[PDB]
């Protein structure tokens, strides 16, 4: 299933 | 709407009784995952409809969140302290089947989970 959005900060 | 009820929180006739384990479960290891600067993304039932997960619960049947642990926690609801730690133990195992690998929330699950076994390898007897 689709991907979760951005979640860290890199 | 169309995501699942979230599980259950409490029992209305399960009796009030502490143990050793489900105190440290609160107390040392819930406090301590919450305020982790990565528990975020886990401390609420995943919203499907929001984040347009259409497949979410096709491929995670069993959810399972950490405001959820925390409500049954607080609530009295499991009757032993392996209860709460299937939780925890199904909570990472979804994130890893649902996620990709090297994904940013499986690397936030993978640190959670580390500080999560350290304690567990802790629990009173």
């Amino acid at each position: 299933g689709k991907a979760k959005g951005k979640k860290t900060q890199m | 709407s169309m995501n699942p009820p979230p599980p259950e929180t409490s029992n209305p006739n399960k009796p009030k009784r502490q143990t050793n384990q489900l105190q440290y479960l609160l107390r040392v290891v819930l406090k301590t995952l919450w305020k982790h600067q990565f528990a975020w993304p886990f401390q609420q039932p995943v919203d499907a409809v929001k984040l347009n997960l259409p497949d979410y619960y096709k491929i995670i049947k069993t959810p399972m969140d950490m405001g959820t642990i925390k409500k049954r926690l607080e609530n009295n609801y499991y009757w032993n302290a392996q209860e709460c730690i299937q939780d925890f133990n199904t909570m990472f195992t979804n994130c890893y089947i649902y996620n990709k690998p090297g994904d940013d929330i499986v690397l936030m699950a993978e640190a959670l989970e580390k500080l999560f076994l350290q304690k567990i390898n802790e629990l009173p007897t």
